[PDB]
């Protein structure tokens, strides 16, 4: 039986309370489980619908609907990589270069370890600072594979 | 507290208005908001009548800065012809290809975009409002959840605001990546806990909005002109700029100039002075082959000589300049639009879901060089029927921009056949 654990639960009934209506955090409670699990897991989406007073099929839906959600993959940190037209003209492939010579990976893969996982996404809207990525909630202009080696090596 | 990391998007103002904090890259807090005279607005405000209000931003001329360039004012008036409750959106989605404008407001000055809520709420009677902000803008979301606080704190939201017997809550509601949730009643769908499918309109949301109700959804660079006419009085602000198209306007411009960045400059300003004389010119002062209005138009070398204003001949849209100089290949460009379709048509209308998908499905065969014959027939005959029987503005632009360039730059098309 699927249970989320306690902080979690606890999190995601705080966003139930927020609105004035429990259906309106389903994107909240999503976020929020994708944040703990680096995934959406598809066992959590029945105990999330009873928490919103909501179906399961509507649920499924919505996560089906949303591209930030992801239930097929589990990793730590998501490179959402910017593949629309300025970050494009100002050099994505440069990007996706770089980041295939430090982790070995491209668009839609993970890493071994589970560690890293690349993104391909449309424009962040920052396509003055293009090209852009995003690592999980952080957002940087590519300038090099140095730059770029050095950022990662944060996320750890 | 801690935020995300945001990189520092260069802005550059003419009339310190909406950049006056946001030109500085950082949050602005409510005590700096509060040290430039900020809320003093808001409490002249609840010392008026709502009518008063909407007369106000009525007169300033203000119109809408979402795209689609309504006037402000008259909206309002059209939801108070209604019944109530009503409700107040913040439209935070700003996912349009090349568009940057409001999340500067959102992550360097909240409190500009929260004053200009307050007073628009109180105009139309709304005593619950939402901003709507784009999923891949988690650093905005934090930011204004902690401003709200702020201003909570201050006494300017909550119950009896400054003793005047206004009750309001802003809620912060997040997307999760769909660019169709800027649609307004897309939003309203998302805000209600479902997917994001347009309603046919009409009823417009003023009529007919969140939970069946009066709802009025405005930009966030529209709300955030709100304090500026309060504060000047609606004569004073309709002295900036040409009379006809008043006030300050933000300008997103990317790709090859020297300064990208955000200018906030009168829409009297030509295409061809935000670009050589805000921007700095092209980098490598290579010659100019195109401006596309992020995914909606494009614009010639020979166009650079239009005002950025909402006039018929004028740029239009949201002010969004993505500058192509002569070695960019328009095909290869035209294809990153046909992709942004592909990827964010909701799939409700047949034309719209088809269209879009082999709008972009043709284009990379043909930009690849693999195009048959009847692939290059097929590509013409789609870009043009993706509108038909469309219910949201995105099937009946989705071929736009790249028809454009079908007309504009035939050689370079003719090249990949
Ligand atoms: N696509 C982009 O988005 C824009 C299209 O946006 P849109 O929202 O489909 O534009 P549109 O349908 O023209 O509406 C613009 C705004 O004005 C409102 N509005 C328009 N007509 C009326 C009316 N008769 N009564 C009351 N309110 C009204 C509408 O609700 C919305 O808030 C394009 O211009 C592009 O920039
Ligand atoms: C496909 C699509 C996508 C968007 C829009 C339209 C369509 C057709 N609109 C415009 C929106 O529906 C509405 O016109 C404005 O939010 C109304 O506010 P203003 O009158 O511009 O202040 C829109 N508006 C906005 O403020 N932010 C956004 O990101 C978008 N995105
Ligand atoms: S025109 Fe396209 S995006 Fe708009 S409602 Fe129809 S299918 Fe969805
Ligand atoms: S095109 Fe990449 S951030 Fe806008
Ligand atoms: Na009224
Ligand atoms: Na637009
Ligand atoms: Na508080
Ligand atoms: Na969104
Ligand atoms: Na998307």
């Amino acid at each position: 039986e699927f249970e989320f654990p306690e902080e979690l639960k606890t999190k995601l009934q705080e966003h139930i309370n927020y609105f004035p209506k429990k259906r309106q955090a389903i994107l909240l409670c999503l976020h929020e489980i994708q944040n703990y699990y680096g995934y959406i897991p598809p066992e959590s989406l029945k105990p999330l619908a009873d928490m919103l007073e909501l179906p399961l099929n509507h649920v499924e839906g919505v996560v089906a609907f949303y591209d930030m959600f992801d239930r097929e993959d589990k990793a730590k940190y998501r490179i959402r990589v910017c593949v629309s037209i300025v970050c494009h003209l100002m050099g994505t492939n440069k990007l996706l270069k770089a980041l295939e010579n430090i982790l070995g990976i491209k668009p839609g893969e993970v890493t071994p370890d589970g560690k890293f996982k690349i993104v391909p996404v449309q424009c962040l809207g920052a396509c003055s600072e293009a090209p852009v990525f995003m690592v999980n909630d952080d957002e940087y202009k590519f300038e090099s594979e140095v730059q770029l080696n050095e950022i990662l090596s944060r996320y750890t | 507290r801690s935020y995300p990391a945001i990189p520092r998007i260069y802005a550059e103002t003419t009339l310190n208005m909406l950049l006056k904090r946001a030109k500085k890259p950082r949050v602005h807090s409510i005590d700096e908001y509060l040290k430039d005279g900020g809320y003093q607005a808001l409490e002249k405000a609840l010392n008026m009548s709502p009518e008063e209000i909407i007369d106000w931003v009525d007169k300033s001329t203000l119109r809408g800065r979402g795209g689609a360039g309504f006037p402000t004012g008259k909206k309002w008036k059209f939801a108070v012809q209604n019944p109530g409750p009503r409700y107040f959106i913040c439209n935070a989605d700003e996912s349009e290809p090349g568009t940057f404008k409001d999340r500067i407001i959102i992550e360097r000055d909240p409190h500009l975009l929260i004053e200009g809520i307050i007073i628009s709420s109180y105009a139309i009677g709304a005593n619950e409002a939402y901003i709507y902000i784009r999923g891949e803008y988690p650093a905005g979301y934090y930011i204004l959840r902690d401003a709200i606080e702020e201003a909570k704190k201050k006494g300017f939201l909550g119950k009896n605001i400054l003793g005047s017997g206004f009750d309001l809550e802003i809620y912060v509601a997040r997307g999760a990546g769909a660019y169709i949730c800027g649609e307004e009643t897309a939003l309203i769908e998302s805000l209600e806990g479902k997917r994001g499918h347009p309603r046919l309109k009409p009823p417009y949301p003023v009529q007919k909005g969140l939970w069946g109700k009066p709802t009025v959804v405005n930009n966030v660079e529209t709300i955030a002109n709100v304090p500026f006419i309060i504060s000047m009085g609606w004569e004073e602000y309709r002295y900036i700029g040409p009379s006809d198209y008043a006030g300050p306007k933000l300008f997103p411009v990317s790709g090859k100039v020297k300064k990208p960045g955000v200018y906030e400059l009168p829409m009297n300003t030509t295409l061809r002075e935000v670009i050589f004389k805000y921007a700095g010119g092209t980098l490598g002062n290579k010659k100019v082959k195109a401006v596309f209005s992020g995914a909606l138009d494009c614009f010639s070398s020979e166009e650079l000589d239009i005002p950025m204003d909402y006039s018929p001949l004028g740029f239009g849209g949201t002010g969004t300049v993505i500058v192509l100089t002569e070695e960019d290949d328009i095909v290869e460009a035209a294809l990153k639009i046909a992709e942004f379709y592909e990827h964010e048509t909701c799939g409700q209308c047949t034309p719209c879901r088809v269209g879009c998908y082999e709008q972009a499905n043709l284009l990379e065969k043909i930009y690849k060089g693999e195009a048959t014959e009847q692939d290059w027939e097929g590509f013409d005959f789609v870009n043009r029927n993706i509108q038909p029987t469309s219910i949201c503005g995105l099937g009946a632009v989705a071929g736009r921009l790249i028809r454009q360039t079908l007309e504009k730059f035939p050689e370079e098309w003719e090249k990949y056949r």
